[PDB]
């Protein structure tokens, strides 16, 4: 009776009996001992089905409509093709439907509205084609709705926002058009608004300050034009994400009062004007991504009052003036990215105080002066980028004592002297691009100890001497560019570097074959 | 250095004890040690007042304080929150399934949101719930109420959302002329009579759901006036009469379902569904509809779902269904259609079982 | 008017060591936990 429907279900699952080896009604009769099926201990009908993450790869047989007491159906990962069967809308006891991570196409079916007990509709990462039907409003207990990862069309009907119990709205990664309706803020118990990745035109609703239920607001990557309203300062969100759109005007000064924020994202927008220094009282935010804009003016020194900051990205703007030394105050800073600006003057020595600094990138500015020596104290640094600047002086010896360095890029500056031998014991290094400089003298043979190295470009320098013989030990180096230098002698016959796929010795003075 | 108003704080103490959460008594000040479900706003004198009071738990986050299933009750002390703007009860019971308290009236001017969802409340709707003139959102979904719907409800000149689903409500649908009303949900009730005329005077309406009731009479001619209407759901009712002359004014209407009106017994006029670009879902199944499949259902651009099953439709399937590849569900099963079908192979391969044609004798 | 940190001193109601908690899904929400399970804390404007 019920095993009949379970065997039509299994009947439509590609062609594998290895996985559901269990479902065998002649040598395993009780169906409540089968794999992924569960019967509540009283009525002893199947109430829960969990075939999640097995790849059975057929269809959802309509016989699923014949297990009436199913209140849980989790069929994720199985690569089920075809449409969502209509009969799934007469398991009225159903509470929780996860069909996420499959190859289902067709529409979200009308019969879904019959399931007046349903709480979680998880159709994530499928191929459903067609609109988010208005009838999803006729499920009074639905709390998590996510259609993320589909090819859904049509607009978001404001009817969908008149809903008092909804917790989670996941719409990311469809092709939804239209506007953000100013009735959007009638989802009074929602904590997650996600409409990212669609094609929504229109401005931000000025009446968005009433959305105090929201923990996360993600409208990013959506082609939204217009200004960022003042009432956005009333939002209680912790993740404010407005990235990737066409939001013009300047950064609302009222954002300086949104102290609850934990991730602040305005990046890849066409925002102009100065960086509001009031942001300095956002003492507890983790991320500030103002990059991608046309923000002009200096970096506010009050950004050192963001003590809890861990990810600062102001790159690719039109910021001018100096780097503030107060960035030493940010003791939690992992990634500092001020690239592609117009910053003038030297790197402050105070910045050597970010013991947690992990990425440092100031490529593409007008920075001058020398690397401060106190950079010996940046031991936690993973990624060091100072390319395309007017840095001068010498490469500090103590730079070799930043052990966790795996990407060093000093290209494009006027460094002098000979290369430090301590650069050799950067055991974890992977990329070393010191080119377009004025480096002189010997090519330090300690590069034989750069065990994990991948790409050495010390080209375009005044490097004299011979090519070290130890470079044959580098069993990971796939690009060795020594071009435009002053070296001589013959090439070592040891280049035993089976990884090399790109050598460039040229415009040198070698002697041999 | 702001402090709260004392009588409102004691009101909060009594309310919280009454619901079963004694822990709110240790609190040295209610509005500075804020738990999820209580909001406060200070006035000009740096004095906090209580504005939102909510129970129980829809989940963990949002986890309002739950109530004692065996003990709780609704304290009279609510009457002392002179600034209470919203009051929320969800899956919070009481010692004995009680009535809706009448003293909820006494906070008329401030209250703008009253939710009493799934509380097991017994008995009729207090009339003095109407004295809440300033209410914007009223929800009594899934209780056990019966008796009439108070006439005092047309005293909500500013109401926005009204949800009364899941009750034993008797009598007839209100003669509302509520200009601002957006969503009106009276479904799964015993309300009878006809669809009152006054309804179509509430132009702002977008959702009208009267399903699983016993409303009678035909459907109003002037339902065009509802020109903002998104969804109209009248399934499982006692409706009858002739189809309205026109629904053309009903732009933005996306979904209309008259399923289960077994005594409908009317044909579908050609011009009924002409100018409906935005129409998506049309369920007319099991309504004893007579006549032939009108072909102006073919020119419905956004139509995805068309249910006409379990009727007494007759004739051929119109050739212009060849001109329709947008539909995802088309139910013409269990009728008496004569001519053999004119569906192309694109359509048949894509639709598969989602196209129902069985139980037609002539095909 | 803005927004403020949860101040999750009193929001649990049982198991008094009521803390704030970091949640990530790189989208971060504030939660409140003590012992088992998590809570909220709020305000409005």
């Amino acid at each position: 009776n019920e095993g009949k429907a379970l065997m039509a279900i299994k009947g439509s699952f590609s062609n594998l009996v290895n996985m559901l080896l269990d479902w065998d009604d002649v040598h395993n009769s009780d169906l409540c001992s089968w794999r992924g099926v569960f019967c509540d201990n009283v009525s002893y009908s199947v109430v829960s089905l969990n075939l999640s993450s097995l790849n059975l790869g057929g269809e959802i047989s309509p016989a699923i409509g014949d297990l009436r007491n199913l209140q849980s159906i989790d069929l994720q990962g199985n690569k089920l093709a075809g449409q969502i069967p209509d009969e799934i809308g007469n398991c009225a006891s159903l509470v929780y439907l996860d069909l996420s991570e499959n190859l289902l196409y067709g529409d979200i079916p009308f019969s879904i509205s019959k399931l007046k007990q349903l709480e979680t509709l998880n159709l994530k990462n499928n191929q459903l084609t067609g609109p988010v039907p208005a009838t999803l409003t006729q499920i009074p207990n639905l709390k998590r709705l996510d259609l993320a990862g589909n090819h859904l069309t049509g607009e978001i009907s404001r009817l969908l926002y008149w809903n008092e119990v909804l917790q989670y709205l996941g719409l990311r990664g469809n092709m939804l058009t239209g506007t953000l309706s100013s009735d959007m803020c009638q989802l009074t118990g929602l904590w997650y608004f996600d409409v990212r990745g669609n094609n929504l035109t229109g401005t931000i609703p000025e009446s968005i300050g009433n959305c105090t239920s929201f923990q996360i607001l993600d409208i990013s990557y959506n082609q939204i034009t217009g200004e960022i309203p003042y009432n956005i300062g009333f939002l209680q969100v912790a993740t404010l994400s407005l990235q990737g759109n066409r939001l013009t005007g300047r950064i609302p000064e009222v954002i300086g009062l949104m102290q609850a924020l934990a991730v602040l994202d305005l990046s890849d927008n066409e925002l102009v004007g100065p960086i509001p220094p009031i942001l300095g009282n956002l003492s507890f935010t983790g991320k500030l991504y103002l990059h991608g804009n046309m923000l002009t003016g200096p970096i506010p020194s009050e950004l050192g009052n963001m003590s809890r900051l861990s990810y600062l990205q102001l790159n690719d703007n039109k910021l001018v003036g100096t780097i503030p030394p107060e960035l030493g105050k940010l003791e939690q800073l992992f990634e500092l990215n001020l690239a592609n600006n117009r910053l003038v003057g030297p790197i402050p020595s105070n910045i050597s105080s970010c013991a947690a600094l992990n990425q440092f990138n100031v490529h593409g500015n007008l920075l001058s002066g020398s690397i401060p020596l106190a950079f010996r104290n940046l031991g936690s640094l993973t990624y060091l980028n100072l390319s395309s600047n007017n840095f001068k002086g010498k490469i500090p010896v103590e730079l070799g004592h930043i052990i966790n360095l795996d990407k060093l890029d000093l290209s494009g500056n006027n460094f002098s002297g000979s290369i430090p031998l301590t650069l050799g014991d950067l055991e974890h290094l992977l990329i070393l691009n010191l080119s377009r400089n004025h480096l002189s003298g010997q090519l330090p043979a300690e590069f034989g100890n750069l065990r994990s190295i991948q790409m050495i470009d010390v080209s375009f320098n005044l490097l004299s001497g011979v090519i070290p013989t130890e470079l044959g030990q580098l069993q990971n180096l796939n690009s060795l560019i020594l071009n435009n230098n002053k070296l001589h002698g013959k090439i070592p016959d040891q280049l035993n570097c089976f990884t090399l796929v790109n050598l460039n010795v040229s415009f040198n003075n070698l002697s041999g074959i | 250095g702001a402090r709260t108003e004392p009588d409102e704080q004691d009101a909060v103490y009594d309310i919280m004890r009454a619901t079963g959460n004694d822990w709110a008594a240790a609190i040295p000040d209610v509005c500075r040690g804020r738990w999820h479900g209580i909001e406060c706003m200070p006035d000009q004198d740096n004095v906090y007042h209580v504005v939102s009071l909510s129970f129980g738990a829809l989940s963990d986050d949002t986890a309002f304080p739950t109530c004692d299933p065996q003990r709780s009750y609704v304290s009279e002390s609510l009457t002392r929150l002179k600034h209470l703007k919203a009051l929320f009860f969800y899956r919070c019971l009481g010692r004995a399934p009680q009535r809706i308290p009448a003293f909820l009236g006494r906070l008329g001017s401030s209250l703008q949101t009253l939710v009493l969802r799934e509380n097991g409340f017994l008995g009729p709707i207090p009339d003095e719930l109407g004295n809440l003139t300033n209410l914007k959102v009223l929800d009594l979904h899934k209780n056990h109420l019966n008796g009439s719907i108070p006439l005092s409800f047309n005293r909500f000149s500013g109401l926005r959302s009204l949800d009364l689903s899941g009750n034993r409500l008797t009598g007839s649908i209100p003669g509302f002329v509520l200009p601002a009303l957006s969503v009106l949900d009276l479904n799964q009730n015993l309300l009878t009579g006809p669809v009152p005329p006054t309804l179509t005077s509430c132009g702002s309406l977008i959702k009208i759901d009267l399903s699983r009731n016993r409303v009678t009479g035909p459907i109003p001619e002037s339902i065009n006036r509802l020109n903002q209407l998104v969804l109209l759901d009248l399934s499982y009712n006692r409706l009858s009469g002739p189809f309205p002359s026109s629904l053309q004014g009903l732009n933005s209407l996306q979904a209309l379902m008259l399923k289960g009106n077994t005594k409908f017994s009317t044909t579908i006029p050609e011009n009924a569904f002409k100018g409906l670009k935005n129409l998506m879902i049309l369920v007319l199944s099991n309504t004893n509809i007579q006549g032939s499949i009108p072909k102006s259902l073919t020119r419905l651009n956004s139509l995805r779902v068309l249910h006409l099953e379990g009727n007494n439709l007759t004739g051929e399937i119109p050739l212009e269904f060849r001109d329709v590849k947008h539909l995802s569900e088309l139910r013409l099963n269990d009728n008496s259609l004569t001519g053999p079908v004119p569906f192309e192979r694109d359509t048949v391969w894509r639709m598969r079982r989602k196209l129902r044609l069985y139980n037609n004798a002539g095909l | 008017t803005g927004s403020s940190l949860p101040d999750c001193s009193y929001a649990c109601g049982a198991c008094s060591p009521c803390k704030r908690v970091m949640i990530s899904f790189c989208s971060v929400i504030y939660r409140c936990t003590c012992r088992g399970r998590y809570y909220h804390v709020p305000s409005r404007a």
